[PDB]
């Protein structure tokens, strides 16, 4: 399902407790509206791939999230898997979610 | 406050 992290601490949670599936994280920003404006989208996979884990992020609140993976533009897609990066890619793109996830699957 | 970067999001274009 979806996992928000508010600190560092639930990042790493979060991949231990994603098990081994995909993991797609939204770095977006709540007081933005182009950032927002794309969850209807990532979020929405959820209930389209219930086999895969989607995390969020607060840029602006969770600065030590941004921080350790030196985010400099918003929606960052990135994507991890048994605590282990395998891809990322940023821009308003809600169709290559798609694409991408079939593709490290 | 909450700011930091900019948001590419469809604001590109």
């Amino acid at each position: 399902m979806v996992k928000q992290i508010e600190s560092k601490t639930a990042f790493q949670e979060a991949l231990d407790a994603a098990g081994d599936k995909l993991v797609v994280v939204d770095f977006s920003a709540t007081w933005c509206g182009p950032a927002k404006m794309i969850k209807p989208f990532f979020h929405s996979l959820s209930e389209k791939y219930s086999n895969v884990i989607f995390l969020e992020v607060d840029v602006d609140d969770a600065q030590d999230v941004a921080s350790e993976a030196e985010v400099k533009a918003t929606p960052t897609f990135q994507f991890f898997k048994k605590g282990q990066k395998v891809g990322e890619f940023s821009g308003a793109n809600k169709e290559k979610l798609e694409a991408t996830i079939n593709e490290l699957v | 406050f909450r700011f930091r970067y900019v948001c590419e999001g469809p604001s590109h274009g």
